[PDB]
């Protein structure tokens, strides 16, 4: 069923060419169209994944895909996906079997796989160096508005506080970091806070050693029942309440005398940080359940009330304001900060990192091409195509920042014969093959492992597949 | 020509599947309507859940259905071959021959070959473990189902077999035909989260706990077992006696005659310490799920009150031990009652190795069952139907008139399956098949295709590759069935409900 | 190029198509249409393809094939070529190179040879019946009005006389054997001549030791000229003169004091019997070009004047007057004769003969099925391909007498799995197998044997060229 | 774009010939435009008689033309490679690559190849026929060339290739590069019909005829001979003298001092007998067109008269001989005067056969001419091909640029000659390329293909698989120049006439 299968091919390259131009460190931006007519401009592979609109079902496979297991990554696996794809066409239209192009691919992708592994130079947390390059690494091309090599300080700092050494590996649980946005100034005005922040008169403000009740959940019948309810919460000891669900103004008096959030993405964060539980139903509320924070309180953004949970018991909290002018610029910091914070954390977790400007990459197809007549002969187009594949990467990378493709590919192949050059790759805005490493262009190894898996195992996904069936 | 059409629908049915038979049968994607997905290259899965369109093609579905029903394994094959009947079928309508010929010459030929099947079937010898020829039979079949499969290490695998072979050794046996009926009810798998896969272990129940005290007794010989479920107006008030009580308790928990207390709730030091001194087998406390399933094996009754005890709620088992399973000592209870199922505890280092080690021992207990009930294997890899192809010619040679060209038509279907099941690895599905008929026709009938290593061989018995006849010859019947019902249908007509 | 193949065998197929129902000894009538209008309904395969409107270039090679080295055998050839063509055509789909096909086909063809070879009854001379049997098998289906068993007695009464032993072989030299026609009564009538015979009261007639002169070729100087031309030629000493070109009656008058024919096809056979020369200019002409003839004379056809040369010295010399009503009646007649002194002067000049009915056809089949197995795989299809291809004509055979063709072929096979049934053929008018030597139905194994061999030839042409090309 | 049409217009022509190529070269039928056929698998007959349709490809025909008229063996082998070339490089100007740069890639990668063609080339022996290494040298070239196109029998065949290496004996020589320089018309093939082909013979002349008179002398070591053209107002009448007359003609005759007389009018037994009292060696009466043929070389003058004549007019050969061939007797002549060409008695059976031997030895002498003009054999069945290709990568692998892919590019396209030649004989276009890498990178340069056998071989040598240098490289270059004069035409532009 070539028919059900080249459709797939087209659709794993139409994918491809959406995510292909915003690759690099001069990534142009997509600009995401809704049918309400509201736009969304951005660079952000994943982001465009998420609001893109996806029309086959081996597309939302692929994407599915690309995003598993870390925001981006998602690019590389993508666009390299995509030439395997194209290449695997190539191989196909020389009547070649998939079973053949797959295990082909496979050990290619175990070959590359060592690669990486070899050439990996390991990193500590202490080389504090080596993380401000990976985040800047990925902060290039943002479109951010300035403070690169600040944003990154907050990065750092941030990453640093969420880690705790238990054996061999710090446990970094990226899932404590908070992350709001507000508007005014710029970005200059972000800022990173130790608790977990939170966008009537009301309670008392600053609560020290404060007890967090966390909870998820005729007329004059009800409003016995609401303050039967708010009653019931008075008498457990919370210093502070926080809800989720719509609370009665009366309810706010109440208690008064004694906020509703909105997103419990929050609630979440506040439950890790403050060493509390979230309840249900409050019939079932206690005294242990109530979170503790040494110094909670609130303060003013310039344009808005803003709640602060500072002094939380987990030495692991942490969260970080942002700033700036328009949205785009605000959801680009985000994004970006995202992308940054998990590049990083891997870098820590993993304990790994390479050049990038496409060397591991060249190095990969180097070694590929030379392990490739090691096997059979109809494998070893395949690892072949494989590595071409791979360079695709590398071309692309150099297309995006206005280069010739070839040249700087022949010139890097060229280079990557010494040994001694094994981390040489494209500067992009000086135009010519440099050292990578030198110029702080660092990314985790754990990464473009996983990015080779995942587009390993989503092409050979696309060529296993015969047929598609409509089932029940 | 609504015969034809007929053909045509089940033919285009068969074409899909063409591609998914064998160890590299390509994968097919199923999308669940509800907007959800699902991809396999199973025939079962994918004949089951997908919605099949024309009629033909419905009643080929009902046919692989009926199929599947009678037996797992083979389901696939069936289509396929069913497909390469019909396809074969349409060249001898070309020769304007009817279909009732065609169906009658598919019949005799479907009984020949059934006939056949068990004289060119290798019969097996199923005389005890003792032996170790059914474990040299076992690791075959084993490898030949897990090869396939599997991308664990070898070393890792073999102890999966290992424990296949030990589950096999107490499942039940039926006489007549000198087979064996593994009741998979008679199996469980327990699946451990941490551990690596060859910690795993075999034994006819175990509850996972360690010794309470280990002043306790940590092995008993002779045990007697008892289930607790408590642990150690008109007014009523304890005595004061604290100490004494519990002491009494387990005074009356000794008086029963018991040797083990696998307390629902759990035990108190004072207690471990009486236990301990009376030298009876302490154990923590367990779930009301796993306590349940354990009384009615043991043939005890879950005790609410040690004061009203008495021995008929007093369970027993041949052998109870403290025992190391990968650094984590565990109770192993062995032969107790009703032995019933041999449980496993399988030692996942991971969910997925977890699943893929349940997986595989479930599909080799599957295939091994398939051998078993019927012992007598064939070879596989297409051998089987090449060998019968032969046969099915010498045998259509003596027979005349348009049947002799109906027969001959059967044997030229069967010799799709090597030439696809070989096109599946990649190989040329004319030379293969050519290749085939030289070594087979000159040669022995155990000639077939490798499929996991891609190459035609001489003896597929050698590489392992075997076939349950209990399989095949439904395969062959229900195959048979469907390209029958198919020409025997003459044309549409339109109805009322 | 199969583009440019197919469409060979689609010609060959439809040359096939053209031929396949005159086939055999009930094999029905093709109708013939010149575009003047005027028609010509015929049973010989030979004519049809001469008067046959002829498309392709690999057509017109067929038939130019098919009639090589014996009028009939084109018939078997073509069709089994078109045989050949469709199961090789079927062989091409399952993706076999043609020259793997090709080769198959030459084994197919030498074994098939061998088996002819092997089979063969040899014959002489003197067993009439059986040259009787042969001439008698090629006349069935011919439409020709009665008389078989008496054109039958013509034909062996013919070649009889055509035959000298110089060694091994007798030297039938067929070429002597002149061919007339006309009107009146039925074939019947037809008779033998010793001598040639041709279709003013003029010089005389009964010419005992007669010298024929043969010879292709301002008013009053042409008159001296024509009469010294005249002259020339009475210096000779010519009995008889015979010319082609026209003769100014003057001429006529000044000969007659001392006919022009139309055809030179009667004067070269009028040069091979009398045992004189013709001469292309009289200016050369001499006396020893003058042929013998021992009793020259001219008799009435019951309407028409014509002319016999009797006693003509060669030994071999023969003629024979062909008789009926229609013109299709003496044309088929003249055809059907052809082809019997064909087939008969091949039994003699070859010496063996086998049985009809399609019997030499299952047996090379049967012996092609067990030869096949003992060589490579591809081979082995292509030859069985040709074995069926054989028995195709047996099948068309059948198909041509009303009769079942599968139900009739299978009966034939399973006749021949015994050793004594090897002249088992199938009896049309019956409709049941019959050893069909006793029937006679007997024919020359190197028809049969040329018949296959030019098939094989055409097929293998046909396989063999890729692609047509206009060249200048 | 234009350009592509242009690289589409040669590799369309090139698709064609990709069949006809090597042995099992598929046959191609030329419709003589006034009504006439000639079909063949012949570059030469085909790309010549042709009426091509496009320029390019008229362009292409031309360098096939050119081709054909430096060398007569490969002329399909360059247009095939010059499509592969184009098609290679329709694929880098996908990369974006300007025409240019190819072209000099290319020029770049033939000239290393042209360089690395005598690198890989293992030149012969060719020091005299006294050794025999010439010989099997010959035989291996002879059966390479006549293995393809002889359904003969072997031995008559040995006796073809024993008359051809006597041949070879004969002809000339050029010093420069130790190399022989067969000129062609120094030999001549009669074609004697009657007789079998090993009663075929080999000498400097002879004419066909048997002795006159047999007490005539039948052998003559040193000869003598002479040309005789009659047979043996102003009124003049000759004197009343018959016999003496005779016996005077022939004294004559002898006074010159002649051994043999070959009249041409032929000789009387009165003249005979003289003649054999004299022990002069008679001949029968001869052809004008043979006896003019042979006064020039025996450097005689046909007498008119007798009485006339003169020594001048003697001539002289070093042997003559009454010899049986296929009993027949034949006068042979010997080493006369200037021997010019070796002359061929060729006895076929029938015209087919002779038609043929004579076809085998003008090929033979062909092909051995085209490798002895340049003593150096190359690896034929395409290995060659393949080792250049390796070399070439080597040597692309040490150039930069976008050139490093035109030279890549180049030898992707000499691959295309195993590929397809291999192909022509039923093998997997694909499978056998990359056994044939493998088998070639990691050991002898001498891997190939036999198409004849339809077989990969590890050493073609070894089944006389041979392929002059002289071709090769004018093939490389006519290939190289179309391929490059193709690509580096931008477009296409009206002009006037
Ligand atoms: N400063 C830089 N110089 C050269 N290459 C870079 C640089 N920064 C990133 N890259 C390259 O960009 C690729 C990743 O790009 P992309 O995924 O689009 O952005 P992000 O890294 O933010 O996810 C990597 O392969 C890496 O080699
Ligand atoms: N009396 C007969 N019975 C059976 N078959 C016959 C008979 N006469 C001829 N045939 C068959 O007919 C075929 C030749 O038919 P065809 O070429 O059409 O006529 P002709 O023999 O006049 O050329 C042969 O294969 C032969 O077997």
């Amino acid at each position: 069923g070539k028919e059900a299968l080249r459709a797939n091919i087209a659709a794993v390259k139409a994918i491809e060419e959406a995510l292909k131009s915003t690759y690099g460190p001069r990534g142009m931006d997509k600009m995401l169209v809704d049918s309400l007519g509201d736009i969304t401009i951005t660079n952000d592979g994943a982001t465009i994944l998420d609001k893109m609109d996806l029309q086959h079902p081996t597309g939302k496979l692929l994407v599915q895909i690309a995003k598993g297991q870390t925001a981006d990554g998602t690019k590389t696996a993508v666009i390299l996906a995509g030439e395997l794809a194209k290449k695997a066409e190539d191989l196909l239209y020389k009547e070649i079997h998939p079973t053949i192009i797959v295990s082909g691919y496979k050990k290619a992708e175990e070959i590359a796989l060592k690669t990486i592994q070899e050439i990996a130079q390991p990193v500590t947390i202490n080389d504090t160096d080596v993380l401000r390059k990976v985040a800047l690494t990925s902060l290039g091309s943002k479109a951010v508005a300035g403070a690169r090599e600040y944003l990154a300080d907050l990065v750092v700092k941030a990453v640093a506080q969420v880690a705790e050494l238990r054996g061999d590996k710090w446990y970094v649980d990226l899932d404590n970091v908070q992350i709001v946005k507000k508007h005014g100034g710029s970005v200059n005005d972000t800022q990173l806070v130790y608790g977990i922040v939170v966008d009537h008169p009301g309670m008392p403000k600053r609560i020290e050693n404060a007890k967090i009740a966390l909870l998820d959940a005729f007329l004059e019948e009800e409003e016995n029942i609401l303050k039967e309810k708010v009653d019931k919460i008075a008498a457990t000891g919370a210093n502070v309440v926080i809800c989720q669900k719509g609370i009665d103004e009366v309810a706010q008096h109440y208690l008064a005398k004694k906020v509703r959030r909105a997103k419990k993405s929050d609630l979440e964060k506040l439950a890790r940080a403050t060493g509390g539980r979230v309840i249900s139903n409050i019939d079932e509320l206690t005294s242990q359940d109530l979170g503790y924070a040494a110094l909670v309180e609130e303060r003013k953004v310039g344009e808005d009330k803003m709640v602060f949970v500072e002094g939380a018991k987990n030495p692991k909290s942490v969260s970080i304001l942002i700033r700036g002018g328009l949205e785009r610029v605000v959801d680009e910091t985000e994004r970006a900060l995202r992308d940054a914070l998990g590049t990083v954390a891997d870098v820590i977790r993993d304990g790994r990192a390479v050049a990038g400007g496409g060397a591991v990459e060249i190095e990969i197809a180097k070694r590929l091409r030379k392990y490739a007549p090691q096997v059979g002969g109809k494998e070893q187009l395949a690892i072949e195509a494989y590595a071409n594949a791979i360079e695709g990467l590398i071309m692309i990378l150099a297309e995006n920042a206005g280069l010739d493709p070839i040249d700087k590919l022949m010139q890097l192949r060229s280079l990557h014969e010494n040994e001694t050059n094994k981390w040489y790759g494209l500067n992009l805005f000086t135009g010519n093959p440099e050292d990578m490493w030198k110029l702080g262009v660092i990314e985790p190894a754990l990464v473009k492992m996983n990015a080779v898996k995942a587009a390993t195992e989503a092409v050979t996904l696309v060529l296993r597949i015969d047929d598609i069936v409509a089932a029940g | 020509d609504a015969l034809r059409n007929n053909i045509l629908a089940a033919k285009t049915l068969a074409e899909m599947l063409r591609s998914s038979l064998g160890p590299k049968g390509l994968d097919k994607m199923l999308i669940d309507s509800f907007g959800d997905v699902t991809i396999t290259n199973d025939g079962a899965t994918i004949v089951k859940d997908m919605e099949i369109q024309h009629p033909a093609a419905k009643l080929l579905v009902e046919a692989a259905k009926a199929q599947d029903a009678e037996v797992g394994d083979g389901t696939t094959s069936a289509v396929v071959l069913a497909g390469a009947l019909l396809e074969k079928a349409e060249s001898l309508l070309d020769q304007n021959i009817h279909p009732t010929i065609i169906i009658e010459g598919y019949k005799k030929a479907y009984n020949k070959a059934l006939e056949l099947l068990p004289q060119l079937g290798t019969r097996i010898d199923i005389k005890d473990l003792n032996s170790s020829v059914a474990r040299d039979t076992l690791r075959k079949i084993a490898f030949t189902t897990l090869a396939s499969k599997f991308i664990a290490e070898g070393a890792e695998l073999n102890k999966i077999i290992d424990m296949v072979i030990d589950a096999i050794v107490n499942v039940a046996e039926p006489l007549p035909n000198g087979g064996y009926n593994v009741s998979l009810d008679l199996i469980k798998i327990d699946k451990k989260k941490g551990g690596s896969i060859e910690d795993s272990v075999l034994v006819k129940g175990l509850v996972l706990d360690k010794e309470v005290v280990h002043p306790g007794m940590p092995r008993r010989v002779t045990k007697a077992k008892i289930a607790v479920l408590d642990a150690a107006e008109q007014i009523k008030a304890f005595l004061d006696e604290e100490s004494k009580y519990l002491k009494d308790m387990v005074d009356k928990l000794a008086s029963i005659g018991a040797n083990v207390v696998i307390c629902q709730k759990g035990i108190d030091d004072i207690a471990q310490h009486f236990l301990a001194k009376k030298g009876i087998l302490a154990v923590r406390r367990v779930k009301r799920s796993d306590i349940e399933k354990l009384e009615k094996a043991l043939g005890a009754r879950i005790i609410s009150s040690i004061k009203d005890a008495t021995p008929e709620d007093l369970g027993y088992a041949e052998l109870v031990e403290e025992r190391r399973v990968g650094n984590d000592k565990m109770v192993f209870i062995e032969g107790a009652k009703n032995l019933k199922a041999v449980n496993i505890l399988l030692r996942g280092s991971n969910d997925m190795a977890l699943d893929e080690a349940e997986r595989s021992i479930n599909d080799a207990l599957h295939a091994l069952r398939n051998i078993l009930l019927e012992p007598v294997i064939l070879p596989g890899g297409g051998a089987i139907e090449l060998e019968l192809a032969m046969k099915l010619r010498e045998y259509a040679r003596s027979v005349g008139g348009k049947e002799q060209l109906a027969i001959e038509a059967f044997a030229d279907a069967l010799e799709e399956i090597p030439l696809i099941l070989a096109e599946t690895a990649g190989l040329e599905a004319i030379s293969s098949l050519m290749d085939l008929r030289a070594r087979h026709a000159k040669g022995l009938s155990n000639t077939g295709v490798d499929v996991i290593g891609g190459k035609i061989v001489d003896d597929v018995y050698a590489l392992n590759i075997i076939e349950p006849i209990r399989v095949k010859s439904q395969v062959l019947k229900s195959a048979t069935e469907a390209a029958t019902a198919i020409l025997k249908i003459d044309d549409l007509i339109a109805a009322a409900p």
